[PDB]
DNA sequence: CAAAATTTTCGGAAGGCATGCTCTGTGGC
DNA sequence: TATTTTTTTGCCTTCCGAAAATTTTG
RNA sequence: GCCACAGAGCA
């Protein structure tokens, strides 16, 4: 029952706007070792619709099938992952510095799943070229239809992808968290009284 | 038995619930002979005789490889050979296969080739799924067969199904003493007078099981009016 | 043919209750036991079986 | 218990919940009326009341029930609504706007007989021993019978062995919309069918129209790590390849190309498919954004249940199980009727408003409330006839029920008492044995084991037990947040591959997420229930075969109180009983101290109940309060029924309602169409506890 | 009844271990049900036969059974001695709950008292589970009559 | 590296052994360096040991993250009361006992800690900055496991 | 065949192509797996249950005979157990079962 | 001999049908 | 006007494309 | 009075 060691737990970064991606296709462990992280080329994010789009260039030397891509898919060489950021409450991304656990709130979690926009583009181009050869007050949309329409109308924001910036984030989180020290107010029973 | 049995007898019901064919064996005092005769009438699926079924793709050829068990055949004493399974696979009309595709590799291997934008894979998967449900031995309509040892000690092979003619034509079964509770089956096999006797016997058995004591002349009148 | 022993127990319980002066209970899975009512009937000069 | 929760007071509790709470929900469902002629015009309902003006300090005067019985009137209270509407150039709100008259049930909170002493009952010419629970419509006293239905917002899996097909059906029921969805098996393949969709949709396509876009994720959700389930389900993955549907937009095109729904606004085919997925496939699950995870997971687990049923037919759901059935009381049925009545009233009012505003001379908004009255009676009659005729025909929900209300039988006191707590079965044409007509063991202590009529209705109509409670709807969002704080993983941040490697959590049949430790979660939830932090009617139960923990919050569930047993000892001691007999420590405070708790059938499944204190082994979890609860009010008249045969008990449950005797204390002030009275009634010598509890000895 | 219960428990634990030999036409579950039903019918008949030979002359149910005017030996054996096994649809009491008949019995219990054996006579009064099982059988009879 | 481009074969377990293999699979999905109540206690002790080991192995290593699932309403702290989003600085501690169990003390309340669901998919932490001049999305590391902190009752 | 594409985790289908050689192609994304010189096979191991030897135990305490086993190239055993059985009609000869005492390989003659 | 007309087979949908008599009461045009 | 549930089960024949099988032309 | 609806009686 006596404690032999305690590790401090701090919270910082109320304005970081931290997001967490979840690649539904990329496995975490291959064999027994962690898998290599994919290389991200382009990133797009609609702000008010929270639509994340990540482009990953796939290898063309091995297992590419140049003919089909150059014929009907306009020579696509990048696989795109689309996801929607869901507001999840109570999630904190944590790191450890001098055996002290620092937490940063996670704003949204995105479920990135494969997207095939070239297939849709080919289909709509075929429909247009087959319809133009021989053809033969209203904003009452609410709910999912309005969300889909405002997502389609929305212009994507091109983001500058970057890596190797963990040092500045760690420095600012530790700097913000280390100075302040909070002492408790509520009793143990009072927490069980409301929303245990 | 009871009211549902009377109902399904007094009308010409093509399909009845739990039909029983009671075959009388030629060798009625041997368990081995009785079970060998059961192996001739009880249906044996390809799943019961095959170790594995697999789909094999090569550089330009695709085929289903099936490897069967001769040990289980010898242990259950089915009079069955490799060409029997080959012709049974060929006879499966729903599989859409022909004898030109089936080939014999080794003593245990049967190869079913598939020849031709994506119909080959769909046909290949459909054939693999439908193959281990084909009947290589036994009658197609017999659900199961049981050897029953009566009070006298003699053994009778009683089966669930609709193949009276095939049971009474099977070797080891006396065809002059094989009966069925189904009456239209008896009418199709033996004639109209046998159907009349089947009606009378089945109605009398149903009445006598409950002990209602109905005079048999009324039953004879009903059987004559039906036929 | 109908096996209504509860009617018999009701008759005995009613007899013992009237003679003793108290309404009896025939509650399911319980109620007034038969031995007590037989004892009341014996003490009142009647037969134990009613 | 019978002092507070009672055996008649299910009708009273349902009516009180409907009037006090459910009417506001029906109003908020259809609050806004907007004119197509003029965009600026709107009329909104912001509050609804029955028989009580906001300005008035007390309830308005109502005629006594005996006067309504004698004069062939209707015992009713006016419906007041608060209406805020645009007039001219400004918004004006009006309180106490009468739009109809709700026929109130006797001895409810809106009645004159509520908590009234015997002297007041003598003044009002009403018997103090009358059970209440009926409506006086046109002088005739009518009772809304309780209805058995299959459980709403739950997946029911059934199989036809002779036909070879299986199907999982869900009956989505919400105040906004109601629908039914099937996931059926045909030719070894899995399809999704709905009334709006013209043709059956393959399950891979409908899963692709949701958030899932990969076949491996579909297979991992439906099957998981089981090879047999993958072998069964691998056929349906090829249908996405055969029909060349590979994106969410293509799947939405395919779904919306064959939807028969007709709407006021013209909709794009892709938009129509989105609408069909969002609000038509599963009605009780709605989406307000681009995320479809909950809908996809619901359909995936429906398909998983279908696959499990196809692997072995013993994993189907028993349709006759009491836990799979819900009880519709008077309140729910009147709510469902008033929804249709208010929708018709709103449509007619909007049509009249649009008719007037087409005239350009009426620049003023003409005080549109002045036109309510011509339609207001269309509610009132629409209520009264639906209770008078007893026919419940609602074309909005495709409902054609007949025989909901029955004339209150006054052949005996026990006849009137026992016609309340009758339950009307769903299937009234089932002539088969061991179906709805069989006495399931699941109704032990929930429904009467002897009270059923002999004849064409044997086993269909049935009666409640003595000590039972029927749950009313509770809020699910606090329970959802409690699930999230107790350690349940969210559905939007978990792996599809490892979903079936750990127990899932189901809040009202909807997969809320996954839990790592199910038993600790169940124990903590039970501790919170017994302490009082959540409602006592929330049911927690873990199913190991499905690998799930289920939390039920909605109403319609039959419940029964039981004494908790911990460490092989009953939690009710002698001190608690002597305090109860002294006068303090009532049943609610037994609930608060956690000595007794309510168990429904599903929670009774994961329980071990001891009938007597001498039979307690330390594996017991609950103790029976008293066994003769398993017999109802009528069956409680039988003395020593465990010494008899069951058919005799059934026959006397039938014939106790035909006994000639005293009816009520005001039987000589009543004028009924047929009344048999006994000159010299006597109470029996061989009584029963049920006789004393229902006051049958007062009117023998 | 104790001898029959002990033998039934021996077959139950034999089936649970897995070395219960099967009947020629039945699997393990079916042969276990058939054997348990046979032993329960045998103990019913034996207790009834002991009961009937013990009743004295001028016994009204015995006289009415001897005449054939009303009743039979089985009804007298039910009133005075063990009521016996309750048969529903040709089998014992089905599992209304998950893997058991009632919550008052342990899970996966196949003991005679947990599947529809009414040990008590109609004179001695039925226990609540025996009451429920007898009610199930009677309801089935009335439904068939209807 | 091309072995990752081989066709993906799903994991398949027979129906008879689907419940027994889960103990092996839960351990195999992570990197290798009443009956139900007892089983859950043993699993909780194993999870506590794994959480302590994982916390020790990620000390000062860059690009390393681990997701806490805390209660959505943390205990109130008086202002220097405070909102659930406004907590800053030290809020509690993670305490290890001699038996190996771990307890998270926040304010004055003690909470249990578990390893949560096992995830086979890849997770990475992204810092987002939406600016008119230059909008940058930055990668900070990947998530190595999850832990859940639950109030004890 | 149940294989999924590594790029998008979608179902892989075998295509004949223009060259006439099968390839594991993905119809969603540009991915192909050639199989020239590589044999791809998916095996469905059917469940095998225990079967009682219907002829087993019938060769104990029976007369022997001097009949050569059919596998003469592998062994030259002559003494073999034999017995009679009627599994046919009564008007056709009773069939004869033989078991070699050295190599097994039980056979029925006629 | 293989195209092509012809005959037979095989499923799925569509109607038809389901104890007897007897007695009240209520509701709506 | 156009959101929107079922409320028995089993058996039976007739019709009618569709498909398989067989005959018949060229 | 017509029409359905609802309950009830006897095996
Ligand atoms: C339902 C069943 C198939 C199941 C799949 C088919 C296949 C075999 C069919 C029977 C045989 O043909 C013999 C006989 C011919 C008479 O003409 C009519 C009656 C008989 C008894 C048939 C009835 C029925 O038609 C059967 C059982
Ligand atoms: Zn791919
Ligand atoms: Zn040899």
């Amino acid at each position: 029952d006596p404690v032999i060691e305690e590790f401090p737990l701090k919270i910082s970064g109320e304005e970081e706007s931290l997001h967490v991606f979840q690649y539904a296709n990329r496995p975490r462990l291959v064999g027994r070792k962690p898998a290599e992280h994919p290389f991200i080329s382009a990133a797009r994010y609609k702000p008010k619709s929270h639509l994340w789009e990540i482009d990953i260039p796939l290898d063309e030397q091995a297992f590419y099938n140049k003919d089909k891509a150059e014929s009907e898919w306009n020579g696509v060489n990048v696989q795109t992952l689309k996801g929607v950021g869901v507001e999840n409450n109570g999630q904190y991304a944590a790191f450890v510095k001098d055996m002290q656990v620092y937490l940063v709130p996670i704003e949204r979690v995105a479920q990135l799943k494969p997207f095939f926009k070239y297939i849709d583009d080919a289909n709509v181009t075929r429909k247009q070229e087959d319809a133009r050869r021989n053809p033969n007050s209203q904003n009452r949309l609410t709910g999912s239809l309005l969300a889909h329409k405002v997502a389609d109308e929305e212009a994507n924001i091109e983001l500058t992808w970057a890596e190797g910036t963990f040092e500045q984030f760690k420095d600012t989180i530790v700097k913000e968290a280390e100075d302040k020290t909070l002492v408790a107010l509520e009793k143990q029973e009072d927490y069980i009284d409301n929303l245990v | 038995l009871g009211v549902p049995r009377i109902k399904e007898i007094i009308n010409a019901s093509k399909v009845i619930s739990t039909p029983i064919i009671n075959a009388v064996l030629v060798n009625d005092n041997d368990e081995r002979a009785a079970r060998v005769v059961k192996g001739r009438v009880e249906k044996t699926l390809l799943s019961d005789v095959a170790f594995y079924v697999q789909d094999v793709y090569k550089d330009n050829l695709s085929f289903i490889q099936v490897r069967i068990d001769l040990g289980t055949i010898d242990k259950l004493q089915l009079e069955l050979t490799i060409e029997d399974i080959a012709v049974a696979i060929t006879r499966a009309s729903k599989l859409k296969i022909q004898a030109s595709d089936v080939n014999i590799i080794g003593k245990d291997r049967i190869a079913i080739n598939v020849f031709p934008e994506n119909d080959v894979f769909y046909r290949m998967q459909q054939l693999r799924r439908a193959l281990p449900d084909v009947v290589v031995k036994g009658l197609p309509d017999i659900s199961r067969a049981v050897i029953n040892i009566r009070d006298d000690g003699k053994r009778e092979l009683l089966v669930e199904g609709y193949g009276l003619r095939d049971v009474m034509c099977t070797d080891g079964v006396i065809g002059s003493r094989t009966t069925t509770n189904h009456v239209l089956e008896v009418f199709s096999v033996l004639g109209i007078e046998a159907a009349r006797y089947s009606i009378i016997r089945e109605i009398n058995y149903t009445m006598s099981n409950h002990g209602m004591s109905v005079d048999p002349r009324h039953i004879q009148l009903l059987g004559d009016v039906m036929t | 043919s109908r096996m209504t022993v509860g009617k018999m127990i009701e008759l005995i319980s009613g007899k013992a209750g009237v003679l003793n002066g108290t309404l009896e209970y025939g509650t399911c899975f319980g109620g007034s036991k038969l031995e007590d009512m037989s004892k009341i009937l014996v003490d009142q000069g009647f037969n134990y079986s009613g | 218990f019978l002092k507070v929760k009672g055996l008649v007071k299910q009708h009273l509790d349902s009516f009180n919940y409907f009037v006090d709470t459910d009417l506001k929900k029906i109003i908020k469902a259809n609050q806004l009326i907007l004119s197509d002629v003029d965009p600026e015009f709107y009329l909104k309902y912001v509050d609804i009341r029955v028989g009580k003006k906001s300005s008035s300090s007390t309830k308005d005067y109502l005629t006594p029930p005996h006067e309504c019985r004698l004069r062939d009137m209707t015992y009713s209270a006016p419906i007041y609504v608060d209406i805020e509407y645009t007039r001219g150039r400004n918004i004006i709100m009006h309180k106490d706007v009468e739009i109809g008259r709700m026929p109130i049930m006797l001895r409810s909170n809106k009645c004159i007989l509520y908590d009234a002493d015997e002297s007041k009952m003598a003044k009002l010419n009403e018997c103090p021993l009358d059970p209440g629970g009926y409506f006086i419509v046109n002088g005739t006293e009518k009772v809304i019978l309780v209805q058995e239905q299959l459980s709403k917002n739950r997946i029911i899996v059934e199989a036809d062995e002779k036909k070879g097909i299986v199907q999982a059906s869900v009956t989505s029921s919400t105040h906004e919309r109601k629908s039914k969805t099937y996931v059926i098996t045909k030719n070894g393949k899995i399809y999704l069918k709905h009334n709006s969709i013209a043709e059956e949709i393959p399950i891979a396509i409908v899963l692709k129209a949701c958030g899932i876009l990969s076949d491996l994720e579909i297979m991992q959700l439906v099957c998981g790590n089981d090879s047999s389930y993958q072998d069964i389900f691998a056929v349906n993955l090829e249908e996405s390849s055969k029909l060349d549907i590979y994106t969410q937009q293509q799947a939405l095109e395919y779904i919306g190309a064959k939807v028969k729904t007709m709407r006021r606004q013209k909709l794009t085919i892709l938009q129509e498919g989105i609408e069909a997925i969002a609000t038509t496939v599963i009605a009780h699950l709605t989406v307000e954004a681009l995320d479809f995870r909950e809908k996809a997971l619901y359909i995936a687990m429906m398909t998983r249940r279908v696959v499990m049923a196809m692997y072995n037919p013993k994993m189907i759901d028993d349709r006759d199980y009491v836990g799979n059935k819900r009880l519709e009381l008077a309140g729910q049925l009147i709510s469902l009727l008033f929804e249709d009545l208010f929708k018709k009233f709103n449509n007619d009012f909007k049509l009249s408003i649009d008719k007037v505003l087409k005239k350009p001379n009426r620049a003023m908004e003409y005080d549109a409330l002045l036109s309510i009255n011509v339609h207001s009676n269309n509610i009132t009659s629409g209520l009264n006839r639906a209770i008078s005729t007893g026919n419940w025909s609602l074309k909005r929900f495709k409902m054609e029920r007949a025989g909901v209300t029955h004339v209150l039988s006054r052949l005996s006191y026990i006849s009137a008492l026992g016609m309340m707590t009758r339950i009307s079965s769903q299937f009234e044409k089932s002539r088969k044995v061991s179906g709805p007509r069989a006495l399931q063991p699941s109704q032990f202590g929930m429904l009467c084991t002897a009270d059923t009529p002999e004849g064409e209705a044997c086993g269909l109509v049935k009666n409640l037990a003595l000590m039972t409670h029927i749950t009313t709807d509770d809020e699910e969002e606090p329970i959802k947040k409690l699930c999230y704080v107790l350690g349940v993983e969210d559905i939007t941040l978990i792996d599809s591959a490892s979903l079936h490697l750990n127990y899932g959590v189901y809040l009202n049949g909807t997969l809320i997420g996954s839990i790592r430790f199910p038993t600790k979660f169940v124990t903590q939830f039970r501790h919170l229930r017994r302490t009082g932090k959540v409602s006592e009617f929330i049911s927690i139960y873990s199913n190991s075969h499905q690998m799930a923990v289920h939390i039920a919050t909605d109403g319609g569930r039959i419940c029964r109180p039981l004494i908790i047993v911990s460490d092989g000892q009953s939690r009710v001691k002698d001190i608690h009983l002597r305090k109860l007999l002294d006068g303090e420590l009532d049943f609610d405070d037994f609930l608060k101290l956690g000595l007794v708790e309510y168990l429904d059938v599903n929670e009774e499944n994961d329980s071990y109940i001891a009938l007597y204190e001498k039979d307690i082994v330390p594996s017991m979890t609950h103790l029976e309060i008293e066994p003769f609860t398993i017999l109802g009010a009528v069956a409680g008249l039988i003395p020593y029924p465990h010494h008899n045969q069951s058919p005799r008990n059934t026959y006397q449950c039938a014939m106790g309602k035909q006994a000639i005797g005293a009816i009520a204390y005001n039987q000589f002030k009543r004028i009924d169409t047929l009344l048999y009275l006994m000159t010299y009634p006597q109470q029996p010598m061989v009584k029963t506890k049920t006789i004393e509890l229902i006051d049958y000895d007062k009117l023998p | 009844v104790e001898i029959a219960y002990h033998k039934c428990d021996e077959l139950i634990t034999l089936f649970n271990k897995g070395e219960l030999e099967t009947q020629p036409g039945c699997n393990e579950e079916q042969t276990l049900e058939a054997k348990i039903g046979g032993l329960l019918s045998k103990v019913r008949e034996e207790v009834g036969d002991v009961c009937i030979n013990e009743l004295d002359n001028w016994n009204a149910p015995l006289i009415m059974a001897t005449c054939g005017s009303k009743g039979s030996t089985l009804n007298v054996s039910q009133m005075v001695a063990v009521v016996g096994q309750q048969i529903i649809s040709g089998n014992r009491v089905p599992d209304g709950f998950q893997d058991r008949s009632l919550p008052h019995f342990p899970k996966n219990s196949k003991t005679p008292q947990s599947k529809g054996f009414v040990r008590n006579s109609f004179f001695s009064g039925l226990s609540p589970p025996e009451f429920l099982f007898h009610a199930i059988s009677g309801r089935e009879g009335l439904v068939d009559t209807a | 590296r091309i072995e990752q481009l081989f066709p993906v074969r799903p994991v398949r377990v027979r129906h008879e052994d689907v419940e027994t293999v889960k103990r092996e699979i839960q351990e195999a999905l992570s990197e290798k360096p009443g009956k139900e109540a007892a089983a859950e206690l043993e699993l909780l002790n194993a999870d506590h040991q794994h959480i302590l080991r994982k916390l020790k192995k990620m000390n000062n290593k860059p690009e390393r993250f681990m997701v806490f699932q805390l209660p959505t309403r943390l205990p109130a702290f008086e202002r220097p009361a405070l909102s659930t989003r406004e907590l800053a600085g030290k809020v509690g501690s993670i305490r290890v006992h001699k038996s190996g169990k771990l307890s998270v003390k926040i304010g004055n309340v003690v909470m249990d800690i578990g390893k949560g669901a096992e995830t086979t998919f890849l997770q990475d932490v992204i810092a987002l900055s939406i600016a008119d001049d230059a909008s940058s999305a930055e990668l900070l590391g990947r998530v190595d496991g999850k832990i859940v902190v639950t109030p004890q009752i | 065949m149940l294989s999924f594409c590594p790029s998008c985790n979608n179902m892989l289908l075998i295509t004949s192509g223009d060259s006439g050689v099968y390839t594991l192609a993905c119809r969603s994304c540009p991915y192909e797996f050639p199989i020239e010189g590589i044999e791809i096979y998916d095996r469905k191991k059917l469940p095998r249950k225990e079967v009682d030897d219907v002829l087993g135990g019938g060769w104990d305490n029976v007369d022997q005979t001097k009949t050569q086993c059919p596998n003469y190239d592998t062994c030259g055993g002559e003494s073999a157990y034999f017995f009679q059985l009627q599994i046919r009609s009564a008007d056709e000869p009773m069939t004869t079962f033989y078991k070699c005492v050295n190599c097994g390989h039980r056979w029925k003659e006629n």
